[PDB]
């Protein structure tokens, strides 16, 4: 703080052996991939001051995260998908299944938010959930198209049906892949 | 932020800065905590504030500060508009269908 | 005691008639709702370690009984149409088979981990 | 840097009269605002510190008004001896003065 | 083991206040169960509206167990609410089974049906009353 350059100056001793105890630290989510030694002069209004710096780099796990998150949200996506093997008469059947499907993906969103600050920009278990919200409204939305449509013409209800059932698993795998793909 | 003398009135302690008042308040270049925020910049002013024990010399600073609305973007307006367009959606469900709406 | 009794919940659909479709399918979302939010209750009080532990194997597997049965019934509703006699079947067949599997995985469980 | 405007550029009236002048900052300062008189053949003379304090050695006639940007400078019964220019500076930054004011009469 | 020493005692008495424990865990138990029974009154037919008043009473009842457990400090041992809340849960648990046994036993045999649906309509208000006032009375004089 107070004395210089001209005054003190700073070093590791012994530079590589200088910290230790690193190796045998743990972290319930992190794990240590490494750290770094430095040695520089920092230049403030009063004058240059010695600074050593000691950095640390930390990786977080996937697997709890993994497993709390990304299952779940997947697996209401698996629900919103079996919601069109029901017969097109059942509509409160399937109406329901998917609203309650939405509210789950809700719930679980919500049990995520209490654990992050507020930060402007969109994280990258955002950008998964909004994916699959989209996924889960597109579904719907197709349903009530499908609806819409029946009344002019059964046969291109069900044909139409039968498409998107084949498709959305398809479309998820793709989104999925490139999603992964890109943040790994 | 507001800073001045206790117990020592104008007329034996006066307060001044040590450059120019745009240039006495500095802000590090890698130095910002802030979340939700942005500081656009600061203003220096030096006034006088009254009190009963007699009269003192406040040296006033403002940080002008902006919030960001990415995330409440995300949090609440998008989360809005689609439960708006949900709900309309029930418009185009056929009438017989009286559980589905409610 | 409460992920037991959810899961003994689940089992109710199965004797419900095929016909109230809506019934059964709202049962078990509203059922799988719950393993969720009870998941997720369970997990707060613990510090977050990566490596599984015995709390997270119940409940996961709780969970999956839970999935397991609204797809099988899922498929059901399906096949009925194709072979309503085959439903029938699978039904009877689902209602004395998953019992069985339930409690000898429950004991299973419970003597390996006191056997530690 | 910051631009400093002096209205009236020149404005007279007779003895007694109230009197009152008004320079604007294009930016912001914040009270550092000063006016000095130069008489004919003379230096500069600091007339008001700060945005209203009066400098030692001033009549009471003398009286400034103070805000972020724009200032004003007022003198109450004007006598016949302040005949003088009347510029207005800023010292929130680097200094800078406007093109002064002209009394006469 | 460093000597004899002189202690000083004392002891405050307090008796914990009920209300609130009242307003908030039994009260909604007491609705929850209520609710229960009145599932018995609507038509076998509505096969629906009976399954989510089952499926919703027994989720609300879980929701307050897990709720109320959370006032407490954890203990190993159960609380006399854990026990209320705990027979209260049970009740919730063999209305819905008594509904499923009637579905099951529905266009087989209409009169056995109505038959237990009338006995199981006149016994569990009753079975409530007779367990609510022998906990009631139990705990409140001691
Ligand atoms: C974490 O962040 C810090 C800060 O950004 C990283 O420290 C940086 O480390 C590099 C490599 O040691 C430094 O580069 C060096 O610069 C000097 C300047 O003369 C040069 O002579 C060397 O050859 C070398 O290139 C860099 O200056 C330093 N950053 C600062 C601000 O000092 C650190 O590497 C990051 N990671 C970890 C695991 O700590
Ligand atoms: C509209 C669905 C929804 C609901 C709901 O059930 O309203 C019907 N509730 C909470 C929600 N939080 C969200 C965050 C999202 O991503 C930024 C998002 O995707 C655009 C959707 C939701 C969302
Ligand atoms: C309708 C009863 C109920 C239920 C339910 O689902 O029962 C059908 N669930 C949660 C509840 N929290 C309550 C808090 C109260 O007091 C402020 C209260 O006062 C009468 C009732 C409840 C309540």
């Amino acid at each position: 703080y107070g004395y210089t350059t001209d005054d003190i100056e700073f070093y590791w001793r012994g530079d590589d052996n200088a910290v230790t105890g690193v190796t045998k630290i743990e972290l319930p989510q992190f794990s240590i991939v490494d750290y770094k030694l430095i040695t520089k002069k920092v230049v403030f209004s009063t004058g240059s001051y010695p600074r050593l710096s000691l950095s640390f780099k930390l990786k977080r796990n996937i697997g709890y995260f993994i497993l709390q998150t990304y299952m779940p949200s997947i697996l209401i996506t698996i629900l919103s998908w079996v919601s069109f093997w029901i017969n097109y008469d059942a509509s409160a059947a399937r109406v329901a299944l998917g609203i309650t499907t939405v509210l789950t993906m809700t719930t679980i969103n919500t049990h995520l938010r209490e654990t992050l600050p507020k930060i402007p920009y969109v994280k990258a278990i955002d950008m998964y959930l909004m994916g699959c919200f989209v996924f889960v409204f597109m579904a719907l939305l197709e349903y009530a198209l499908v609806n819409y449509i029946f009344f002019s013409q059964p046969a291109r209800a069900a044909a139409i049906d039968r498409w998107s059932r084949i498709f959305f698993p398809v479309v998820f795998s793709f989104f999925n892949i490139v999603y992964w793909l890109y943040y790994v | 932020l507001k800073f001045g003398s206790y117990a020592y009135t104008r007329a034996e302690v006066v307060y001044e800065w040590t450059r120019e008042p745009a240039r006495s308040v500095v802000v590090a270049e890698d130095g910002s905590r802030l979340n939700q925020y942005d500081l656009l910049g600061q203003t220096v002013d030096s006034g006088i504030v009254q009190s009963s024990t007699g009269e003192y010399v406040v040296m006033t600073t403002h940080f002008h500060l902006k919030r960001k609305i990415g995330y409440f973007v995300i949090q609440t307006y998008l989360p809005c508009i689609m439960t708006v367009i949900l709900s309309q959606v029930s418009f185009w469900l056929n009438r017989e269908s009286v559980p589905a709406r409610t | 005691i409460p992920c037991t009794l959810i899961v003994v919940l689940s089992w109710v659909s199965f004797w419900i008639n095929k016909d109230a479709v809506p019934a059964r399918t709202s049962l078990g979302i509203t059922t799988v709702l719950t393993m969720t939010t009870l998941s997720t209750i369970a997990r707060k009080s613990l510090p977050k370690v990566s490596y599984v532990t015995a709390m997270d194997l119940f409940v996961s597997v709780c969970f999956i009984f839970v999935f397991s049965a609204l797809v099988e019934y899922g498929t059901l509703h399906y096949f009925v149409s194709s072979q309503p006699a085959r439903a029938a079947k699978m039904d009877s067949y689902a209602r004395i088979f998953f019992p069985t599997a339930f409690c000898l995985f429950n004991l299973v469980y419970w003597v390996s981990y006191l056997y530690l | 840097n910051i631009v400093m405007t002096q209205s009236p550029k020149s404005m007279s009236m007779s003895v007694g009269e109230r009197v009152t002048l008004s320079c604007k900052a294009s930016e912001y300062v914040g009270t550092y605002v000063s006016w000095y008189q130069q008489k004919p053949e003379q230096s500069p003379k600091l007339l008001i510190y700060g945005a209203s304090n009066r400098y030692t050695g001033v009549p009471d006639r003398f009286t400034g008004s103070g805000s972020a940007t724009d200032f004003t400078l007022t003198i109450g019964s004007v006598q016949a001896e302040d005949l003088a220019d009347y510029h207005c500076g800023q010292s929130y930054s680097y200094p800078t003065f406007g093109a002064g004011t002209k009394l006469e009469l | 083991s460093t000597g004899e020493y002189v202690v000083m005692t004392t002891h405050f008495h307090l008796k914990r206040k009920i209300g609130y424990f009242v307003i908030q865990t039994y009260l909604p138990c007491i609705m929850t169960v209520i609710l229960s029974q009145v599932s018995f009154w609507l038509n076998r037919e509505s096969v629906p509206a009976r399954t989510v008043f089952g499926v919703t009473t027994v989720l609300t009842m879980t929701t307050l167990s897990i709720s109320a457990r959370n006032s407490l400090p954890k203990v190993a041992y159960a609380t006399a609410m854990d026990w209320f809340i705990a027979v209260c849960y049970a009740f919730v648990f063999s209305a819905l089974i008594e509904f499923a046994t009637v579905n099951y036993f529905t266009k087989s045999q209409p009169a056995r049906a109505a038959k237990i649906d009338r006995l199981s309509r006149i016994a569990f208000p009753l079975l409530f009353g007779i367990f609510n006032l022998v906990y009631w009375a139990t705990y409140l004089n001691r």
